């Protein structure tokens, strides 16, 4: 679909705890989150595997996150990318290539968190309204209003492709929720893969991990 | 090589390169014809004798100065205009050619412009950082023409200015995206 999925039906307005929001990463990065028990921000650590564009990562890392007086001094690379809706431009991407990284779909596994388990986690997080990287993006971690500041019906469209009328539709869909940090692995509770020996290999590494987790093959949120 | 197809060349190579990491999913070599147009106005206001005369419009302002440029241009040191309709608004991606890489890298190296060339592109880098893809700079483009060219230097005016000439608001022209460019525009 959009990849704009809940954990109680579709999507709602008014109750964003609901909404299930993705991380994606190479499967072969997926031992490494493993053995730390928790996904961790680009500042933390270099990755097994980098799938992402280097200046785009480099943009990150002098990119202020901001939405209160009360929020700590950090860099978008101190947080952990969750993308509310699962295909998005930052996974069109990775999946089209570049010089870092060539392999598409295949290997990419997107590991899904329900906001309401970030938050009842007591985890500092907030969202973008967009492209985390542009200079009129706005952060924002009021949960009430969560439903207005993103573009709630855009990242439920199935089409969504930028117009001469309106030019930032890609952007608007890298809504993301940026936690501060790390994000505890067990708070992960889907996992969706494009292809079947990339599930298997991820069942096989997850098997002895954890286990109420729901795995789902889905070549449609991806590219 | 005219100064003013020197300015189109370079301003190409180094926007597209910012904007490669800033929207990296919009086209790996194509600049929209319309994007052209947004950096050449600003480099138009950092160097007033190229004198490019632009006109508002619903995409910001447009020279057809600037278009004529770029058709002269077409096939030689850039593709991708074609061969458009008359004085319809085409908007198409627009390349640097294997040979027009090579003519600006020769022209900056000895013209006697080349130096004023550089100066004029590194300010429109400047004032567009943090706004390159099309929304971006046609957003500033717009918002510093009401601001410099009807008085509209405060918020709530420049709101209502912006949004005469885009005919839109939505979440693209609001006050809040147009306060940001007007925030950017007074600092450069």
């Amino acid at each position: 679909e959009s990849g704009f999925v809940a954990r109680s039906g579709g999507p709602d307005r008014k109750r964003p705890h609901d909404w299930i929001v993705w991380h994606f990463t190479h499967a072969d990065n997926l031992p490494g989150i493993i053995t730390a028990g928790r996904l961790l921000a680009d500042s933390a650590v270099t990755p097994t595997t980098e799938v992402a564009y280097n200046p785009v990562k480099e943009l990150r890392r002098h990119k202020v996150v901001a939405p209160d007086s009360r929020y700590p001094a950090s860099m978008a690379s101190d947080h952990v990318p969750f993308y509310i809706a699962a295909r998005s431009p930052m996974l069109y991407v990775v999946c089209k290539g570049h010089s870092g990284y060539s392999g598409g779909a295949g290997p990419l596994v997107h590991l899904g968190v329900a906001l309401g388990d970030i938050i009842d986690a007591d985890l500092t997080w907030c969202a973008s309204d967009g492209n985390a990287a542009a200079s009129y993006t706005k952060f924002s971690r009021q949960v009430d209003t969560l439903g207005t500041f993103v573009d709630f019906d855009l990242l439920c469209q199935r089409q969504w492709h930028n117009t001469d009328d309106d030019p930032n539709r890609q952007s608007r869909r890298a809504a993301a929720i940026l936690v501060y940090g790390h994000v505890p692995f067990e708070l992960v509770s889907y996992v969706c893969c494009y292809n079947t020996e990339t599930m298997t290999r991820v069942r096989t590494l997850l098997d002895p991990v954890g286990g109420v987790r729901k795995y789902v093959i889905k070549p449609g949120m991806y590219y | 090589m005219t100064w003013g197809r020197a300015v189109i060349l370079e301003a190409m190579r180094r926007y597209l390169q910012q904007r490669r990491a800033m929207e990296p999913w919009e086209d790996p070599a194509g600049i929209s014809h319309l994007e052209i147009q947004k950096l050449m106005y600003f480099a138009n206001e950092a160097d007033p004798d190229l004198a490019l005369d632009f006109t508002p419009g619903r995409y910001g302002p447009y020279s057809e100065r600037v278009r004529h440029l770029l058709q002269g241009m077409e096939g030689a040191f850039t593709v991708g205009l074609g061969d458009g309709t008359a004085r319809v608004l085409a908007n198409q991606p627009i390349s640097l050619t294997t040979k027009g890489t090579d003519a600006i890298t020769d022209y900056l190296a000895t013209d006697a412009a080349a130096d004023r060339v550089s100066a004029a592109v590194d300010t429109v880098l400047r004032v567009i950082e943090g706004f390159e893809g099309p929304y971006g700079v046609e957003l500033l483009a717009s918002t510093h023409w009401v601001a410099t060219r009807e008085g509209a230097k405060e918020p709530a005016t420049a709101a209502a200015a912006v949004r005469k000439w885009t005919k839109r608001k939505g979440r693209i022209y609001s006050d809040d995206r147009i306060g940001v460019a007007l925030d950017r525009i007074l600092m450069t």
